[PDB]
């Protein structure tokens, strides 16, 4: 059973943000997205990610022949009012599909 | 006579710090 | 063939590189210098 | 087919003594 679904996000809630820097694949580099919409917990009755919250990740390793999408994965949140917590999760497009 | 965590094993490395000591004059 | 060898064996060669003097030339210090051993500030007396 | 480029040469016809004045670190 889960603890308290008033401040806990279980996998696979869908967080929209939207990319800031422009995406080149042909360094190892890290990216940037912004949060666009408030994300409330599971229960749905808190918002536990103000939108416009900051969302850090990187990628590496470039493709291979013929593929088609490059995988990041984000590291790290910020919420304005300070708070700060370790997500790992594969970066996805508009529809979720991987990478 | 006498006497007697440490993932993104490509990205986390190329970021690898490089450090110079300083010097003094003389 | 001869062609073939000969080209194979002298192909490699390094570039040289010719720099006139007197040329202009910067140096990019790499490491913070010190001098406080070595130097120090007095001031001049006004008149 | 190419040799090292010379360094520039300089003109030779304007020619002015260097010393307008006496310099002063001859005491003068």
């Amino acid at each position: 059973r889960l603890g308290n679904r008033d401040m806990l996000i279980t996998q696979g809630t869908q967080l929209d943000c939207v990319l800031e820097t422009r995406l080149v694949t042909t360094q190892p580099g890290m990216t940037t997205c912004h949060l666009t919409r408030d994300v409330y917990s599971t229960s749905g009755r808190v918002v536990l990610l103000d939108r416009g919250s900051k969302v850090v990740g990187f990628y590496q390793g470039g493709l291979r022949q013929g593929q088609a999408r490059i995988f990041v994965q984000w590291s790290r949140i910020e919420t304005p009012s300070g708070v700060v917590i370790n997500l790992d999760s594969p970066g996805t497009g508009p529809l979720g599909e991987a990478g | 006579l006498t006497a007697g965590g440490g993932g993104g094993g490509e990205l986390a490395e190329k970021l690898q710090p490089m450090r110079l000591s300083g010097s003094s004059a003389g | 063939s001869a062609a073939a060898e000969a080209l194979r064996n002298s192909i490699n060669i390094p570039p040289t590189l010719y720099k006139n003097q007197g040329e202009r030339v910067n140096i990019l210090v790499a490491r913070d210098l010190d001098f406080s051993d070595v130097y120090s500030l007095e001031s001049i007396p006004t008149k | 087919c190419a040799s090292a480029p010379k360094p520039k040469q300089p003109s030779d016809f304007n020619r002015e003594p260097v010393n307008k004045t006496v310099p002063v670190e001859i005491q003068r």
